RNA sequence: GUGGAAAGGCGGGCAGAGGCGGUUUGCGUAUUG
């Protein structure tokens, strides 16, 4: 349960700001480990209605890199700072909850400001999804 | 038996949407997050748009009603309304009851004549179209897909948002239990490009079918378009852009010769009102 | 139970020797549904309809051997026509429709009095080994009888073909063409 | 079975909130042009709430005119998990009390779902009136435009009763005098009964001005006031003819309350004749 | 001197019905530098 969540998070978060660009690896490790990732968010609450507006950001400008723009910037600043604004609008318990989402994340978005547009930032939208999609499966929503 | 052609009376004009307008279809196709009640987007622009089936069908079961209630003396204005009485099929499983509402498509009732010689005089099916064993006379209007106008594409070029999603909580009389849910609609004052095409096959009956498209478009206008629409999600308002006849010697030579009827700043009431004589006299000229 | 093979393993079986058969064959013989709708009350009437459906990079070929005076002033006139009018079927459907380019090929044949057909046999003498076939044509809407060609691949003995003129009722003389097209193969013994 | 149609009753007019009013802190607005608005489901599930409630107490009264009345005693559900009993709210939503007839023939002899519509299990009865936006009014569009707020905060506290500790929260809410534009568009299905349903509408209107209108309205954030301006009929001849033939009811300076009471029979009577 | 010729996979069908952003919490008290 709890003692899960002390064990297997504290095995992940070495592995989590070695690789800190989402480049990592395109094969089974990214999905491997991104089960690993909501396994420690399991036991923790992570309500996803105030990530909605960060999801929506991530989704509104989805087309634009589908021959919309070839800029991402724009974007990807409403993203970093909205983030922070997370628990810089929700604290609690809920803050202990986030700021281990907090710490995968921001290592990623600093990539993707000089990142290739069409590449490296589906790298990261597919682990954006992968995180959401077994948390819905262990128990949360 | 004699399916003839003279031309097409096109409606070209703009929907718009006073209150938030939903429509709603199939979420979740290869997608995680969303706000699981999506209005319909098609893909290649991800923009919302109303459908024809929404539109079509909305427009008809606004207009079995009308017939439903008037049934007893439309029997001398159109033939084939003696076949029916009012009410629904539904108490008795039969697909030809004495009833108006007659063909179960899978548990609902909906009113289609089962022969071509039945649905050419009835009022309903002899516009929105009909089917059978072996007879099936088919429609005459074409309604489209309607999509944003050429100014509600810039805005979503300049930034502007084009869904709301609005909360809706349900809450217990007793203990005041707060049941809350989320909604994705258009934005309220959107507006998107309709066009409906009428394709004129009898010349002795089309000023009595086009004053019934323009009835069940004035009741849309009253009614709402899709969605909870109880709650205020439709209230739909037609803007004419124009009226053109197409006629028969248009689609062979090409001469800009098709009659082009005034609607500018009319309202869907204003073209059924002591006028319709007058807005489409110069189509009986051509007949 | 193969019916065709590589032109690198075509020419080891003329010699008698161990091949191999191609993995996957390029055409697919598919069967679409058609219907047919009357003009008043639009009113369904199915037929099935089947047609060969070739590949990207994939499609058909044949050979020509002969004096190339015959080639120029006939076949690639032909073939040009050819490509905006169909090689039979529904061809007002799109469907024998191409476009052509021609090239060099070659296969060696050992010199052995047998000899494989690459076209369609009708022999006047018995032959060695026959996979036999049947069919019949259609010249401006006459049926043709039904004549016993052999397939593509059978063993003749210094066999030149012939062709069988028909009278068919139309203006002019008929010819089916059967003349044979020989490559040199070594026979077992029978 | 057999639904008809003679016309849709209009019910246009102007709420006015003399009180401050509250939605959800911020007022939700319209995104398309910055104003706060009254949504359609806060003033249907209101009236809703406020006629449930109402219809609960009197199951002796009304039992003699409408049927399936006796199919429930006063009471609730919230103790006893069962779906279709002898108490009155019927339906646990998700884990509310809404009541709502099970059934078409339940529902069209129910005084509340033959007006506020109805769920089931394949009956799902669709209500009769419809109750749309309230944005704001053309002379209270224009305070936006001149700079005079159309809304307002206000920082209230909350006293921990020991330690005096003061724990303050910003509420914002719509300033006290803005008016909205109501719609309520009642289907006249059945010409049996439209006398109740017109006399029965305008009685969830009649508590709602006493009671409150969105928000806590407990501590001030209610008091709606329907300034009604106009009914009018529609007939199924007006949408056939587009003429002026919807008949006018003459309400410029009438309260809700002024309608249901003395006075209503007359302003209804060319109605009648037209049924 | 073509296993050919002619042949619409389509006529009818609103993702709809029901649902309050909600309930409590007094811009205040405590003492001095
Ligand atoms: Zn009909
Ligand atoms: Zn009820």
């Amino acid at each position: 349960k709890g003692k899960q969540w002390e064990a297997i998070q504290p095995y992940f978060d070495n592995v989590v700001r070695e690789a800190k660009n989402f480049l990592e690896w395109s094969p089974n490790k990214r999905l491997a480990n991104a089960v690993t990732v909501a396994a420690y968010l399991t036991s923790q609450g992570l309500k996803t209605n105030q990530v909605r507006k960060i999801l929506d950001m991530a989704r509104t400008t989805e087309l634009k890199v589908k021959r919309g723009e070839g800029d991402i910037k724009d974007d990807l600043v409403k993203m970093r700072y909205l983030l922070a604004y997370t628990v810089g609008k929700a604290t609690g318990q809920s803050k202990y909850s986030l700021d281990a989402f907090h710490r995968i994340l921001d290592p990623m978005l600093e990539v993707l400001m000089g990142s290739p547009k069409k590449e490296n930032f589906e790298k990261f939208y597919d682990f954006l999804q992968a995180v959401v999609a077994y948390h819905k499966f262990f128990g949360g929503g | 038996m004699d399916r003839r052609f003279y031309g097409k009376i096109v409606i070209k004009g703009k929907i718009k949407a006073v209150t938030g307008l939903h429509i709603g279809s199939q979420r979740d196709i290869s997608e995680i997050g969303g706000i699981a009640n999506p209005v319909i987007k098609d893909p290649h622009t991800g923009l919302p748009y109303i459908p024809g089936s929404s539109l079509k069908g909305r427009l008809r079961s606004l207009f079995e009603i009308l017939v439903n209630s008037r049934l007893g003396e439309w029997r001398e204005k159109y033939p084939s309304l003696a076949n029916y009485s009012p009410g629904s099929c539904r108490p008795d499983n039969q697909e030809n009851c004495g009833k108006f509402f007659n063909r179960k498509i899978n548990r609902g009732w909906i009113h289609v004549c089962p022969d071509y010689e039945t649905a050419l005089a009835c009022p309903v099916c002899r516009l929105f179209g009909a089917s059978g064993k072996e007879s099936n006379f088919p429609s005459r209007i074409i309604v489209r897909d309607a999509f944003l106008t050429k100014e509600w594409e810039e805005k979503w070029r300049a930034g502007e948002a084009i869904t709301e999603a609005k909360i809706e909580v349900g809450i217990d009389r007793v203990t005041s239990q707060a049941n809350p849910r989320t909604n994705e609609r258009v934005v309220a004052g959107a507006e998107f490009e309709f066009e409906i095409i009428y394709n004129v096959e009898n010349t002795t009956h089309w000023r009595d079918d086009i004053k019934n498209l323009l009835t069940a478009m004035a009741l849309l206008e009253d009614s709402y378009l899709g969605g909870s629409g109880s709650r205020g999600y439709g209230k739909v308002k037609f803007i004419f852009d124009s009226f053109e006849f197409r006629p028969l010697d248009y689609y062979r030579t090409g001469k800009d010769e098709d009659i082009v009827s005034i609607d500018a700043r009319e309202k869907s009431v204003s073209d059924i009102l002591s006028g319709f004589d007058s807005l489409f006299s110069e189509v009986e000229g051509k007949l | 139970k193969a019916k065709y093979l590589d032109l690198k393993n075509f020419e080891l079986a003329l010699r008698l020797r161990p091949f191999t058969i191609p993995e996957e064959i390029p055409y697919a013989r598919v069967d679409v549904p058609r219907v047919v709708l009357d003009r008043v009350t639009q009113d369904s009437s199915i037929y099935f309809w089947e047609e060969i459906r070739f590949r990207e990079k994939s499609g058909v070929y044949f050979l020509y051997s002969g004096p190339r005076e015959v080639f120029d002033g006939y076949i690639a006139p032909a073939m040009r026509f050819l490509g905006d009018t169909g090689i039979g079927g529904k061809s007002t459907w799109g469907a024998g429709l191409f476009e052509v380019e021609f090239h060099e090929m070659k296969i060696d044949a050992p010199g052995s009095e047998y000899s494989v057909t690459l076209s369609n046999a009708l022999p006047t003498k018995t032959p060695v080994l026959w996979r036999l076939l049947r069919k019949g044509g259609w010249s401006f809407g006459r049926r043709k009888p039904r004549m016993t060609f052999i397939a593509e691949g059978s063993i003749v003995k210094n066999d030149p073909g012939g062709m069988e003129r028909l009278e068919l009722g139309l203006s002019h003389e008929v010819y089916v063409y059967g003349l044979t097209f020989p490559l040199g193969v070594e026979l077992p013994e029978g």
